[PDB]
This record gives structure tokens, C-alpha cells and sequence, in this order.
């Protein structure tokens, strides 16, 4: 049972958008260990938000993440052309397993 | 026959009197086991010297058997010679005179000092 | 009439006390394999005994006011303490422990007597720590609130029993300095007091083995042709009773479980010797005593015992009165592992006064021990890899008499022996120390030449 | 920092196959590993996770009893046993690393059994992946 | 005509230096409370003194070159530190302290003399720590730039006094070994140096109490019929002036604060005795001396000073010139609590050509001290629970001069405590050590017989 | 009369001659542990130094031992009565203190030849 | 006819072993500065000690089975440990080091021999950490996998050497007690074993400087009129060969680097002395020996060395056969700085059938020192400010013959430092300790008086 | 002056007149206790030799003879060959084995002498 995500999200350059990911109290509401990944065709995904509200080195400062109870979201500010792609949300589970989301398609108008 | 160290303790006083040398030879000899043993070695040396000095000041410096010029106070013990040297032993003899050893020791000390004065006064012109 | 005469070197002596010095046999004085009691410093002993028999002499002895046992006690403590200084102290081991039961191949008896504890320990570097695990006996840990801690951590730190020093009870001889002598009472019926008809002087004593135990005397000296019962005041219930067997009864002890020693690096040059894993089945330790011989021995003890308390009295035996583990159990160590055996099966019978049964005694084991019944002092005995078993030599008992008045025709004796001096008092009862007095004055007809 | 996979091919339904991965540039003996399979137009699906020493394993419910995860620190390789494949199993499998490190606490660095790493619960380095398809 | 004769045991001695062993009474030895000074190891004293009066003999004495004080200085310091080795070391107390002023019951004179500091502390288990607080005097804490730290942290690891061992002085007797003798000077008018017409010999000196104090000699031996003034060189200002009262003057010191002790379990088996909330009013410590009596004794002191410095000069007393609290104040201890009293009120008067106010001396209190002026050697005194009040009487003074720029009409004397040995010359001034020379050769008309 | 240890220190030399014995008995009799062990050993060696010195002079067990060597007038020319009746031991030692070492050598050689003369005399004469 | 007599004080002696005690000169006994070899506790001795020649006396001497050298080895080692007890232990220094190669003005051959390391270290406050840096030699650190670790951290913790004490080998005099005498072999051609025709007795030995060196004896005693060789068994190649030069050859060792010390306060009242930036240029430490003099010395060593192998044999010298750096290089210290020099340039030549140029020996430096072939005992030598130059004698040489060929016309010799006892025996070969036997009995015609 | 032990080369008879000098020299924490035990050993060793001398009846003498004869087995050499050429060093090895036995004869004679003396004077 993968986490629920919006099928597609769109936004013109210069706008701010948010991608929503929802799970359950067993996985999303149990721990702050939730991750977001960015993927492009022909290459494996890369992690952008490894903790709930933190990012690794080398990624732009525009990214932002947040959590609220049984839901979590990823925010990108100042949309640019290269931001187009696919994104996935991951979260730890109560029984030490990892669960991915359905995925979201990001389109830059 | 040979009795050994303290082997004449039960023997009569007269017989034990000839075995004095064996006792005398044994009064001295040549980390928890450190100062514990050293403390013992020093005790024997100082203890042995005290007996020698006390014996020395009585004029009996180097003799195992020696007699002095101080009378045997009959009050100390009236027991006859035949009932001391031939039937008895030293172990109970010490008990009888234990009341009077201190008095006897002092009398010997004063007598010898007089002898030293007499010898000097005699050979000076006689 | 009579004239004072002084004799030097006369055979006279008196009661005294001195600092006796050790003497060791050639075997223990030359092997030099780091015996805990430090016989390397102890002087090598005489080639053979120089016993001299004193005829016609009668001397009085008292084994309960003997200062020899008091000096031996102090020496043992100093040797034990002085052997723990140079090796590691387990102060970092006082940390929270996450422990769980071991249930791999547990036998029914040892359901929960072993705990599998894991903890964070300091590695070679002072800024990094590594998770490690060890097996601990149930008696050596206590709950904090799973979470556990060692029993000692709230009392004092523990010094690990150093791995090269050995606890084998090798013999030692206490020899007196010059000017003193040791008198041995050779009477066979002399219990602990009174004149000794036959007395002899020795250069010093025979090899006394410092075997440490409770309620039982092991690897000791035997009596002659009779069982000897000795007590300071037999009529007093508060005084212990020392029994001595003329014929020994063998007891076999073992630790069946097979374990591997494991080293944990707690610091630079310092290692903690943990218990890695158990190999094969896990079975409780125990000791075996021949039922036929032990029952025979108790039939001889009662024979001599009934004399003091009346030939018409009923004699009954019962197990310990309870309390601390160290007292209620027969403590000892086989090899280098300390045992605490339940002797409730030995002392259970009643006497009316007219070949492989192998009474077994379950035994528990500890690694954190308060050896000398002190407070604030500790030692940790590391595990011994492989199984261990040994055959022992019972030669006495430390009994205490439960107080029942003549309003009862019954004498309830139970094991005792809390004080550790009585263990060595059983062997030092023959010996006494005296001071030689070579100065004496006697009368005779003797003048000086002048 | 590069995980190389292999073992792609075409097999019939119900066949058995093995996926092999190799690691280099980092201490493979300290960090756990993941297997992730992706299909055209389908979201990422997790397969299994294995502890740094293999003492603990976890398998997704969707593939329980059909796929297993194993590793050999002596060879710096990661393995996944494909048993009784079916039509839905076709996908590209990625050999992934579990990002982790010492747990900072009380000013000290705490490492697991045998100096192992604790899990930070995210993936950092991914292999190029391998593809397997099932056809009649 | 004349020939030599050698005599053994003649009464001849010469000045010599040797180590004197210890002799003490049975009070501390029997109680076995383990005073800070090893009186238990000190040999038991003789039943009574064995004084002999030596007639017609005069001996030269010199208290300033006496070695008995130097050995006493070494022995007492060595004993003081030996009592600190066993008990715990407060190395982990060096951390950041969050201190705030206490204000619950503070008096104006003691507005900010102590702090209420909270700090993080270790506990029995090494992986855990405890948050605790304690009351520290302002003299023991220093601002980092609020955050405070103990004064000793940037000096050395700092040990605490062990509560069980007491600090009260116990008389100690010094006895010479065989072949040596101690001569006592019984001349009532004996000043610091000079021949003593009346001489006596003893084997052991009278009980000397190791009282440690500055600017005032407490619980000392008193002079007879006159106040005595002694100095190595009166005309040299660099030499301290010792005064000995013929009659004593009493001083009452107290610590009215009723504070509570609070033990903190640091590490395994160790404990830190902090100070809890104070009960009742918070008031500074003080000492009382009767004004009428203090002026009376100073009049007798001035009379003797007139003899040496002219019987027409002006004698003036002034407080300490300046320095740190250790020397500029009257240091001492009362019931295990160390004091530092402001003696400005005593030495404030002028004497020219010739109502019980009970002068009160405010005193500070300190926890961390350097008793022997050594650097890096602590003794942190644990708090004493309850109220302290001890009574002692002064028996002398230590004074120093200043000025004297050819204006020989006014004199100033000020307290001095630079050297600790000066507290002990006042007791050993009458003793000296000599060694016997039994060999002697004299002429006499005597020749050997052969 | 008994005056005690060092009692006759200030008395005349003649009186002190009979007082020798009372002083001869006093020549011999962990901070406080090592400090005590040192004292005991020091007394023994000091006492033996006099005994060995007093022995090689032919005065082993004698408190007063006349020796057959002359009294050089350079050491002291005072009257015999003046010395033994009008002075004390402390005064006497302080006077001949310089020349004491010289006498010790004379005592040793005199006894060395006395023993040899005795040995070679009784053998044949 | 003849009768047994007894003579006391006869001049007889027997071989014996005893603990000789130390003595010191006035200059060394009053320097007032601490040193490894206790200036205190060594009884001062008067100059020109009495020397008595024993005419007509021939005595057996031995330098191999000599007890004097054995005692000196233990005495020196015992003093070293006693001189490190109060110094600070460097246990906290065991942490990860982040190091980079120092590069300021490094020369080509010194590239990579110094590491500039930084680490987190404790401070006086237990709740705070400080970041510091230091320079370490490559021999002192190892890589964890840049991350570096001190070499000793996995074996033991080293104790910093106290700067107050000094390592200068002042002379030491070994003097026997009463009842024993030391016999010196006055013979000027003695070969260390066999009878010594001329012997003398001395109060005790001359000053022996405890110089520690390998492959070479420095500051030693010179041979008399000829280079002389010692060996327990020349036929056995395993035994080392000791060569003593009759004339010295000078060596000049220096550390050109201008080091700067930097104290780091790692604890309360204890600091670690680190190395700061090197002032100026960084260069290699080296030693200088004149080529002309060294060739002359070898030309004389070969001459005498050829006597033991045949006038027609060829003598060849080669460098050490490798192994631990402590034994395969000429180790010593120069003003507190330890050196390890590669002497391959000295022993490199062949001798067949028979001025400013100098030999430069590159020299390495280390701070983790054992020097006693011990495991777990290590010491850290703190840096010493400024440049250093010490010029020393070379008075000896230790060689080890080698060769597996059953029969050959060439013999190869290599340098080797077997044990420190070789250094001592080079000085103690001249002395022998014996025990006096004063009692003796001889016959003559002498009957007692009676 | 031959000094201490300087007479070892002098013949046996020549060393007899210089016995006094050698008698004086019999008796006279790493370095601390090492010095202490040395002093103790010297004392007891000196007493040991003195005790044997005392029980033989030669307490206060350096040269002393006893009432027990010599044995030709111990030495067959003449008096001139003993006291004129060799030194004490050679003598000790010559009669080394017989020293223990001779000490027994000397020891018993003194006790016998005292026993006779004490009884003889009383009778006469
Ligand atoms: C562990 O053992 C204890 C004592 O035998 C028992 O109370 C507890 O239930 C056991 N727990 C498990 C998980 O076996
Ligand atoms: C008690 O019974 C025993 C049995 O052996 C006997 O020897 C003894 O004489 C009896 N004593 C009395 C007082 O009856
Ligand atoms: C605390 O005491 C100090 C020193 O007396 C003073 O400077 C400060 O103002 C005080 N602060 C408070 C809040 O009482
Ligand atoms: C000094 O004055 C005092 C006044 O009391 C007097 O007693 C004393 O005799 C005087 N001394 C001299 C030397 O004038
Ligand atoms: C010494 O060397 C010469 C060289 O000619 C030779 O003839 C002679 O035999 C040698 N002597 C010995 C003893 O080797």
C-alpha cells in the first residue's frame, strides 16, 4: 500500500507550488524519518529532503518540506525549467519497513 | 648423648647446666614478607645485645657460668642444694625467684662497680 | 653461706607473641608462576624438619586465644590486596545494561540464571564508543527501573582478578625469629586447651594451606584414630563447634557448561575478559558426595558428639538458618571459579541412639564477590574457558548449636562458620609461640678469685 | 560510490534467477543495502533491506515468500534471489545503499555491533540498475 | 709517672641532631576515631614523666637554630597529606556553575557573601548524569568573564577532606632514641637565646598541640609571672617578635548559620557533600573578646616593649599592612570549619608616656584552602551540619615592626603570620637534643698487672 | 646515692667515677613506622662502635680499665688532685678534645704488642 | 704437640654477591635540580678515595658472570620508573588526528616526515572541549584507514616526561657495605677473564655515567696504550664483541630545526607540551665524524681483531642486518631529544692483507620511547626549545660476527646492540666484589693459662 | 703502613702484627632501603663471628690459643713452611674442609673449662 500522492501538479515559472503526500499513523505519523526523491528518465532517483525539514549538500535552497500529523508535503519556490520531473515520497513504517508513494508528475508551464 | 636445642628443659638443673652452649648458639641467626621479616631481624639483634650488656656489667663478660660476690638472701629461697640441683629443673626455678630477680640484678650491678674501684686502688701501689 | 651464681643460656621460656616470618618449599619458592600469596618473596624453607622432642615437660595450650591465627588472618588480607594493585580496574563497566534471558539450550534447572547483556563501551579512542555484549550470571546484575546494572556499582568499583596470578592454595610455613621457639602439642586427645603431656619444639610449622571456604573444611589435616570436637565453651550455644574427621570424605565438583573467554578492549592496554558464548547444553553446576561414606561419617561424629551432651540425648541435623548467600552456602572455588553450593541435603537426619547413591548438591556461581566480608572492596573473577572439575578433601565441619533447653531432649546442630579465622584455627591449634629467657641465677658455693 | 548490477535476461514464468550487485569506493561492511524495482509508468516499489552484517532482513509484503536478500561482506557483493517469477515481476531493479553513520550523543560517536553504522533512513547512492522481463 | 685510664659511661654530651619518634596518650589510640594525625601509629606514652634535675650544670640554648621545630614541621605536614590519600578526589567538580544570589533571609552585612550554583554532575552509572545544586561561598568561585567556576580548577585537581577523620589537635610527645638525651631549660627569665642556669633532662617532651593559626597563638603553653617577648634580633625588623602571655584571654567564635549537609552520589562509591538550604536567618560568623581584658594584657605587653625600645618611646599597634586573606587575617578552624577573622579591631590603640563592649571580629569562611601555603595541594572541607561554637583562649602574639627612619620617638607593631613554624617555636623553645659520649680518658698513676 | 640518668653530670670527676653504671644502661634500649625502624638500627651500630673500640684496647668487659701507656704532659699538665677533685667530665672533655684522637692510636698499638708478647712469651719463657 | 689457635682479622676473602649502595660527588650532590638518577639519597663521598695496592696478590676476575652489571641494569630501570610517577599521564591524547603534510620550506629529503595534526582535546572545564594542533613525526602516528592515530594507543598510555627532571647521565659510584671489599684489576692488559696479576682494593668504584646507546659506546672510558677487545667466546659467533678504543673519535650531532614549544592545558593543573610552528627552514638531523680519524680507528681495530682469526684472513665490515629501528640504528639522546641514526656509512669497507672530509649520518627523531625492551611502558619526550648541539666521545663499539660458511678466508662483522648490560659491563669489567673472612685457625705452640 | 687488607700478600706471620686495622673495618627509596638492609646485615654478621669467638673463650683477644692439640692429617707441613712463606689466602683453602670440625672441638673445650673451674675452686 503505497502512500497517496496527487497524480500531477503544474505551475508556471516564478510561482510557488506544494506536493502533498499522505500515509497513516503507523508510518507517517510515527516518525519524522520521511524522505523525498527527485527522478528523471534514464537515471535513478536522488534524495532531496532526507529528514522532515532538512536537505543534503549540493541541492538548491529553494526546496522545503513540512509534516502535519498524518500528512506531509514538499514545497518548491521560484519554479524553473529544470524543476520538471517526477517526485516520490518515502516514510518509515512501524515494523522497520520502507514504503514509497504513488508519485507525482511536476510540469513547468 | 646430645639433647638438642631446648632438649634439656625437662632435665634436672644439674644435667641441663652442661648443655648451655646449644641454647646460646640459637639466640641469633643470619612485599608483605619484607619489613615483616626485617622487623624481626632487628628485634633479635637488639634483644641479644641487651642480655650481653646486662651480663657484661656484672663482670661475667664472656663466661657462660659465673659467680658474683653478693649473698644469697635466705628470704629469697631456703630450699637446700640437694633439692635444687639434683631433682628440680630450671622451668619451675624461674617461677620461685621471679619475685626476686629484679632485686638480684641490681645487687650484682653495684657489686661489680665497687670491684673496678678496688682493682684500680690496689694495683696503683700494691 | 650461699653465694649468687649466674648462668647464661639456660632452657627457660615464657608465653609471647612476635612477627613470624614465612618459609616456603622449593617447589613454590622456585617455580615463580605468580602465586597470589607471594611465595617468591617468602624465604625458601629448611631442607627437612628439625623436630626435637622435649621429654618430661608439660606445657599448657589455648587454641582460642592463640595469636598465631590472628597474625595469619592479617597476612592473608594483605597478600590478597597487594596482588590486585598492578592489574586493571573495571570502573568503566558501570553503565546501563540491556539484558535478556538466554534460552538456546537451557535445561529445566537453569531457566533464568544467565543474562545476555549488551552495552556501549569505550574503544581505543576517547571520542568513539562501540556496542559490545557479554553473558552475566543473574546474581551479578540488578534492575534499574530491560535495563540492568552490576550489584557493586552503587557500593564501589571492582578490580578484575588479574589473569596471570593463580589462586591455588599452596602451603606456607610460619617460622619464628631467633630468641623464639614454636612448641607443638603431639597429644592425640588434646582438644584445644589444658596441659599437653607430650610437647616438642620445632624450627617452625608444617605447610598450612590457606583454603577458603564456609561450613566445611577442605584439603585440611586429619585427626588421629578418632573424631575430634573442639569448642571454646561447649555449654554455650553462641560458640561455634569445630569437628575434625579421622577419615576423609571425598566431594566432587564441576561446572558442566562449556564457555569461551572473550576479551573486550576498554582502554589503551586494558582489556575486559567477558563471556562470549556457551557451547553445547547449559547445565547447572553441582557437587557429588558419596551417601554411604557421609552417612558413616555422621555416625562417627554423633558418637563423639553425644558424650558432651549426654549419651541419652537425641541428635538432629538441619540446614542453615538463612540469610546472606555467603553464609547459608558452602562457598569455595574450583580452579579459579567461585562456587556457592546448597548443603541442605547433607545436614538432614535424626539419630535415636538405638554404593553409587552420590548425594548431589546444586551450586550457583558468581563473578562479583566480596571475598573477606568487607564493605567497599570488590574483585571480578573472569570466566575460565572450557569445563572445570575437581576432587576435594573434606576434613571437618563448622557447626553451631541451635539453642534448645533441657525442656527438650533434642540437640539441633546446623552449619555455620561466618568468621574466616576458624578455617585456619583448625590447623594452628597444635602450635604455640614462646620467648626464650637465657638469663638465670641460682645459688652455689662459688667465690671470685679476688 | 558506484554500485554495479548484473544478471539481466529473459526467463519464462515460474523460472528462477539471481541478481548480483558489486560495490566499491566505500566500506561495504558497515552500511545496509536496499533493493528497489521500478516499472514503466509505475511508482517505486521497495523489495527488501538487509543489515550491514545480514543479521536482520526485511521483505515487503507484496513479494514475501518469492524474493530473498543476501549479502557477502567478504566479496563486497549484494545478491537477490528471484524465485518463481511471474508476468508482473518485470521491472528494473536498483542496487541501493542505506545512508547512515554514527549516532552523535553526549559528545561521543556510537557505532553498532562490530563498529557498524546506524541508519539515517534515506538513500544516497544508486546503481544504474538491471532489467529482467518475463515472457511466454 | 702518670698513666691513662679509659672510663665507659661518663656524663658527657655534645649538641647533635637526630630523628625523634612519637609518643602519645591513650585517648585517641583507644577511641580509634582515626584523627587526621596518625596518633594510632604513634607509640603509647610512658605512664609518667621521668625528669631528672641536673645540678651545677649550665647549657647553651638557642630556639632559633633548634632543629626540633624543623622535624616537627616536616612530620606534621607529611601526616596531614597522608590522611587525604584514601578518601575521594573531587576532580569532576570542575564544570560550569550557574550561580544566583541567595536572598531568602540575608542580612545587610552578608549581602553577597555566598552563591547558589547549579551544575551538571556525574552519577553512579557512567552513561547518565544528574542535575544538582549547592551553596558556595563567594571566596571559592570566580566569574568566567552567570557562569562561575571553582577557584582551584585552573590550579590542580582538588581533593576533599574525609568527614570521618577529625581535625582537633591531640597532644604529641617527642622522645629521643637510645644514646640521645633531651635537655629542658627551667629558667623562668630565659629569653630566646642564652645560657640556662637551671637545666633538667627528660626522655619525652610534654604534649605539644599542633594548633595552626596566624597572628594569634591559641591553646598554647603560658608563661609564668611575666609576659615574655622573644626575637632572634630585636633591632632587625625582618625578624618576627614572639609574645607569650602570663595569663590567657578568652575568645568566643561562632558560625550562627544553621545549614544542612546534602550528599551527592558522584561516581561509583564516591560522594560529594554539598550544602543545602540554610535554616533560619543568614548571618556572618564572628568572634568575641572582652574589651576590658584585651586592653589589660596589652598594657603588660607594652611594659616589656619599653624595656627593649626605650622606656619613653610611643608604642602603637596597627592592623596588618596588606596582603591576601591567608596572612592578613587570623586564620584558624573551629569544629572542622575554617575561619578568616578581621583583626583590625584588636590592634587599634596608642600608648603615650604611660562598658563590656566585647569587641567583635567579623570573619569569613572558605571551603577550598591551601593549608601549608603549597600551590596545587587542596583540602576541600565538607560542610559541618548545625551551628558551630567553640571557646579557646589566646596565649601569645606574632608581631612585626616597620618604619624607624631615624625618628626614634614612635614605634609601630603589626601582626605577622608569614612562617608557620613560628606557632611552634613558642612551645619547643625550652628543649634541645644532645647525644651522649660515654668514652673518656683521664690520667691516673695505675698500670696493668702484666 | 642514686641520682638517675646523667645525674652526676655537674658533679666532680671523682664522684662521677662511681656513677658510670647508671648511664651505661641507657646506651641502648607508616610515617611513624619507618621513622622508628631507622632509630632502632642507629642505636645498635653506635653502641657496637664503642664496644669494638673498647675491646681492641683490652677493656672488653671493664667499666674502668687502666692502660699501660704514659700521659704526655703536652695533653695536660694540671695536677692529679686538681683534675679529679676540682673539675667535671664536661669541662675535662672540652679541654683535651683536640688530643683525644692521638691517644686512641697509642692504645691500639700498645694492646697489639701486648697480645703478641704474651703469645711468644708463654710458648718458651 | 702443636695446639690449634684462632686469629681474628686475617686478610682472607671469598667470592660473594651483595647490594652495593650509591654515592655521589659534591658537584652532583648539590646541583639543586632534579634528575632521573637521584642526586638525593646517594651519600656524598669525599674526594681522592683511599686506594691500597695488594702486592703479591693474584685474583681471578670475570666480566661475564658478574653480579655488579646485573644490579646496575635493575637499579637504573627502577630509578626510571620512580622518576615518572608524578608526571601527567597522556591517556586523553588517544583520539583521532586530522593531519596534513607540513610544507613551509621543506627540503626534498624531509618531505613527508612531519605531520601537522589537529584534534579536539579536553580542558580544565570537564563540560567543554578545545581545538588544538601539533606537529608529529611520521614514526609517531599511524593512519586509521586523513585520519591518524598515535602508535602507542593500542598498546598502552604513555606518561609525559616532567620538564623539571633531566636525563643527563651524571656519574654514579657503587660502594659496598662493611664486611665487603671491591677489588680492582690494576692490570693494563687484562682481557676481561682469567687471573689479574696486579690487584688493588678501593673504597668503591669511580664514576660510571649511565649512558644509553646502541651500536656505540659514548662518553666511556678509554683503553690504555692499545685498542682492546672483549668477548665471552670468540669461537661462538652468537656472542657479541666489545671493542674499546685507546683514543677517542669525536661525533657532532645536531637538530637544525628551530622548534618552539606550546603548552596546552588539557586538565586541571596539568598541561601537554605540544610543538608549534618551526621557525626558519626545516632540515634533517645528522651527526658528523671525521673520515680520517674513523679510518685510523678501524685500521687499529682490524689489527687486534685479526689476532683471533689469523694474520692471513680478510676482515670486512657491513651495516646492520635490519630489524626493529631501536636496535638496527645508533640510538641515543642529545639534550633530552632522542635520536636514531643510520650508521651504514661507518661500517662499510674491506681490509685486505694489511682532511676536512666528514661522514654525515642521517638521523631520525622519535618521541614515543621505551628504551628498555618492554611492552606497555612508554614515555613521551616533550619538545625542547631552540636548536641543540651536543658533541660526544666515541669510546667503544659492539660488533657481531656472522657467516654460515663452514670454511672461508673472509669474516664479516656487523654492528649490534645486544643489551644495555653490554654498555655497563664495558665499565664494570674492572671491578670485583668479595666478602671478607676475618676468622682463621693456624697451629702453633700455645697453651692456655690453665 | 700496609693499609686495610694490604697484608694479603705478606706471609702468614707478617700479617699477624696488622690484625687490628682489618678488625676496625668489619662494621662501619631505591637508594634508601638498599642502604638500610646493608647496615643490618653488617651488624648481625659481625655479631655472628663475635659469638663464636666468645664461646671459644677468646672474647676480648685478637690472638688466642686453646687446650686442644693439632692433627697431622690436617697439615703435614712444618712451622717454618707455614708462618714464613705462604699467606693467609692459601691457608684458608688448605684447611677449608676442616674448619667446621675444628670449631666443634674449640666450642666444647670452653664449656668443659668452665665446668672444671666452677667446681675446682669450690673444692679447693
Ligand atoms: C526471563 O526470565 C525471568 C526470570 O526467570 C522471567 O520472569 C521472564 O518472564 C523471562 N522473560 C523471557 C522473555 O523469557
Ligand atoms: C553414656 O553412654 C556411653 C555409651 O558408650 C557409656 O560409655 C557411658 O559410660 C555412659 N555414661 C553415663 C553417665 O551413663
Ligand atoms: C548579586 O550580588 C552581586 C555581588 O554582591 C551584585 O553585584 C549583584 O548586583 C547581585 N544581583 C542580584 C540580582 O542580587
Ligand atoms: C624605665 O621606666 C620605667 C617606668 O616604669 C622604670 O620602671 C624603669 O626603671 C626605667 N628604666 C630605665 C633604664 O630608665
Ligand atoms: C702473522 O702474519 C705473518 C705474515 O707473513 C705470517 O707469516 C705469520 O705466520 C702470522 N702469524 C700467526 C701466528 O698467524
Amino acid at each position: 500500500s503505497a502512500l497517496t500522492q496527487p497524480a500531477s501538479v503544474s505551475g508556471s515559472p516564478g510561482q510557488s507550488i506544494t506536493i502533498s503526500c499522505q500515509g497513516t499513523s503507523n508510518d507517517v505519523g510515527g516518525y519524522e524519518s520521511v524522505s523525498w526523491y527527485q527522478q528523471h528518465p534514464g537515471k535513478a532517483p536522488k534524495v532531496v529532503i532526507y529528514d522532515v525539514s532538512k536537505r543534503p549538500s549540493g541541492v538548491s535552497n529553494r526546496f522545503s518540506g513540512s509534516k502535519s500529523g498524518n500528512t506531509a508535503s514538499l514545497t518548491i519556490s521560484g519554479l524553473q525549467a529544470e524543476d520538471e520531473g517526477d517526485y516520490y515520497c518515502k516514510s518509515l513504517t512501524s515494523r522497520s519497513h520502507r514504503v514509497f508513494g504513488t508519485g507525482t508528475k511536476l510540469t513547468v508551464l | 648423648v646430645f639433647l638438642g636445642f631446648l632438649g634439656a628443659a625437662g632435665s634436672t638443673m644439674g644435667a641441663a647446666s652442661m648443655t648451655l652452649t646449644v641454647q646460646a648458639r640459637n639466640l641469633l641467626s643470619g612485599t608483605v614478607w619484607g619489613i615483616k621479616q626485617l622487623q624481626a631481624r632487628v628485634l633479635a639483634v637488639e634483644r641479644y645485645l641487651r642480655d650481653q650488656q646486662l651480663l657484661g656489667i656484672w663482670g661475667c663478660s664472656g663466661k657462660l657460668i659465673c659467680c658474683t660476690n653478693v649473698p644469697w638472701n635466705s628470704s629469697w629461697s631456703n630450699r637446700n642444694l640437694s633439692e635444687i640441683w639434683d631433682n628440680m629443673t630450671w622451668l619451675q626455678w624461674d617461677k620461685e625467684i621471679s619475685n626476686y630477680t629484679q632485686i638480684i640484678y641490681g645487687l650484682l650491678e653495684e657489686s661489680q662497680n665497687q670491684q673496678e674501684k678496688n682493682e684500680q686502688d690496689l694495683l696503683a701501689l700494691d | 653461706n650461699l653465694w649468687v651464681t649466674v648462668y647464661y643460656g639456660v632452657p627457660v621460656w615464657k608465653d609471647a607473641e612476635t612477627t613470624l616470618f614465612c618459609a616456603s618449599d622449593a617447589k613454590a619458592y622456585e617455580t615463580e608462576k605468580h602465586n597470589v600469596w607471594a611465595t617468591h618473596a617468602c624465604v625458601p624453607t629448611d631442607p627437612n624438619p628439625q623436630e626435637i622432642h622435649l621429654e618430661n615437660v608439660t606445657e599448657e595450650f589455648n587454641m582460642w586465644k592463640n595469636n598465631m591465627v590472628e597474625q595469619m588472618h592479617t597476612d592473608i588480607i594483605s597478600l590478597w590486596d597487594q596482588s590486585l594493585k598492578p592489574c586493571v580496574k573495571l570502573t568503566p563497566l558501570c553503565v546501563t545494561l540491556q539484558c535478556t534471558n538466554v534460552t538456546n539450550n537451557i535445561t529445566d534447572d537453569m531457566r533464568g540464571e544467565l543474562k545476555n547483556c549488551s552495552f556501549n563501551m569505550t574503544t581505543e579512542l576517547r571520542d568513539k564508543k562501540q556496542k559490545v555484549y557479554s553473558l552475566f550470571y543473574r546474581l551479578d546484575v540488578v534492575q534499574i527501573n530491560k535495563e540492568y546494572r552490576l550489584i557493586n556499582c552503587n557500593t564501589s568499583a571492582c578490580t578484575q582478578a588479574c589473569p596471570k596470578v593463580s589462586f591455588e592454595p599452596i602451603p606456607i610455613h610460619y617460622c619464628a625469629p631467633a630468641g623464639f621457639a614454636i612448641l607443638k602439642c603431639k597429644d592425640k586427645k588434646f582438644n584445644g586447651t589444658g596441659p599437653c603431656p607430650s610437647v616438642s619444639t620445632v624450627q617452625c610449622t608444617h605447610g598450612i594451606k590457606p583454603v577458603v571456604s564456609t561450613q566445611l573444611l577442605l584439603n585440611g589435616s586429619l585427626a588421629e584414630e578418632e573424631v575430634m570436637i573442639r569448642s571454646e565453651n561447649i555449654t554455650n550455644n553462641a560458640k561455634n563447634i569445630l569437628v575434625q574427621f579421622n577419615t576423609p570424605v571425598q566431594i566432587n565438583c564441576t561446572r558442566p557448561n562449556n564457555n569461551t573467554r572473550k576479551s573486550i578492549r576498554i582502554g589503551p592496554g586494558q582489556a575486559f575478559y567477558a563471556t562470549g558464548d556457551i557451547i553445547g547444553d547449559i547445565r547447572q553446576a553441582h557437587c557429588n558426595v558419596s551417601k554411604a561414606t557421609w552417612n558413616e561419617t555422621l555416625g562417627k561424629v554423633v558418637k563423639q558428639l553425644r558424650k558432651h551432651f549426654g549419651n541419652n540425648t537425641i541428635i538432629r541435623f538441619a540446614n542453615s538458618s538463612g540469610g546472606d548467600l555467603e553464609v547459608t552456602t558452602h562457598s569455595f572455588n574450583c580452579g579459579g571459579e567461585f562456587f556457592y553450593c546448597n548443603t541442605s541435603g547433607l545436614f538432614n537426619s535424626t539419630w535415636i541412639s538405638n554404593s553409587n547413591d552420590s548425594i548431589t548438591l546444586p551450586c550457583r556461581i558468581k563473578q562479583i564477590i566480596n571475598m573477606w566480608q568487607r564493605i567497599g572492596q570488590c574483585m571480578y573473577a573472569p570466566p575460565i574457558q572450557g569445563v572445570i572439575r575437581c576432587v576435594s578433601n573434606i576434613t571437618g565441619l563448622i557447626l553451631t548449636r541451635d539453642g534448645g533447653s533441657t525442656n527438650s531432649t533434642t540437640e539441633t546442630f546446623r552449619p555455620g562458620g561466618g568468621d574466616m579465622r576458624d578455617n585456619w584455627r583448625s590447623e594452628l591449634y597444635k602450635y604455640k609461640v614462646v620467648k626464650i629467657e637465657p638469663l638465670g641465677v641460682a645459688p652455689t658455693r662459688c667465690k671470685r678469685r679476688v | 560510490e558506484r554500485l554495479v548490477e548484473s544478471g539481466g535476461g529473459v526467463v519464462q514464468p515460474g523460472s528462477s534467477l539471481r541478481l548480483s550487485c558489486a560495490a566499491s569506493g566505500f566500506d561495504f561492511s558497515r552500511q545496509g543495502m536496499h533493493w528497489v524495482r521500478q516499472a514503466p509508468g509505475q511508482g517505486l516499489e521497495w523489495v527488501a533491506f538487509i543489515k550491514y552484517d545480514g543479521s536482520e532482513k526485511y521483505h515487503a509484503d507484496s513479494v514475501w515468500g518469492r524474493l530473498s536478500i543476501s549479502r557477502d561482506n567478504s566479496k563486497d557483493t549484494l545478491y537477490l534471489q528471484m524465485n518463481s517469477l511471474r508476468v508482473e515481476d518485470t521491472a528494473t531493479y536498483f542496487c541501493v545503499r542505506e545512508a547512515g553513520g554514527p549516532d552523535y550523543r553526549n559528545g561521543y560517536y556510537y557505532y553498532d555491533f562490530y563498529d557498524g553504522y546506524y541508519n539515517y533512513h534515506y538513500m544516497d547512492v544508486w546503481g544504474k540498475g538491471t532489467t529482467v522481463t518475463v515472457s511466454s
